[PDB]
C-alpha cells in the first residue's frame, strides 16, 4: 500500500576533439654546378 | 610493421592490445576495409561499442572522441586511427 516515489540520474560523459594526418611532403630545389677549374695547358716534368 | 604511436588518450593496456590487434589485422587482411572492420569489431566485443577504424596511407581526419578511448599510430607506412564515440 506504500508507494515511495524517487528520482534517478546517471553520469555524464565527456568528449574531447582530435585529429590524425598521414605523412607530409615538402618541396625542394636543386641546381648543378659546372665547375672547371682547368688550365690550359700546365707544362708538367712528371 | 613496426609500431610508432604518435597520439593516444587510452590506458597502457589497451594500447598495447591495439597494436597487437591491427599487427595481427595487417597480417591476416590484405584490404583496407577489411584490416579496418576487423580492428573495429575486435574492440566493440572487448570493450563495448560503438568504436571505428579507419586504415591507410594518405588521410587526414577531425573526429570527437570519448576520453580515455583514442589512438593514432603507424605500422610501418599505415597509419591506425582507432576510437570510441557513440
Amino acid at each position: 500500500i506504500r508507494w515511495e516515489t524517487k528520482s534517478c540520474q546517471t553520469a555524464s560523459i565527456a568528449t574531447a576533439s582530435a585529429s590524425a594526418q598521414a605523412r607530409n611532403h615538402v618541396d625542394a630545389q636543386v641546381q648543378t654546378e659546372a665547375p672547371v677549374p682547368v688550365s690550359v695547358q700546365p707544362p708538367s716534368q712528371y | 610493421r613496426k609500431a610508432v604511436i604518435k597520439n593516444a588518450d587510452m590506458s597502457e593496456e589497451m594500447q598495447q592490445d591495439s597494436v597487437e590487434c591491427a599487427t595481427q589485422a595487417l597480417e591476416k587482411y590484405n584490404i583496407e576495409k577489411d584490416i579496418a572492420a576487423h580492428i573495429k569489431k575486435e574492440f566493440d566485443k572487448k570493450y563495448n561499442p560503438t568504436w571505428h577504424c579507419i586504415v591507410g596511407r594518405n588521410f587526414g581526419s577531425y573526429v570527437t572522441h570519448e576520453t580515455k578511448h583514442f589512438i593514432y599510430f603507424y605500422l610501418g607506412q599505415v597509419a591506425i586511427l582507432l576510437f570510441k564515440s557513440g
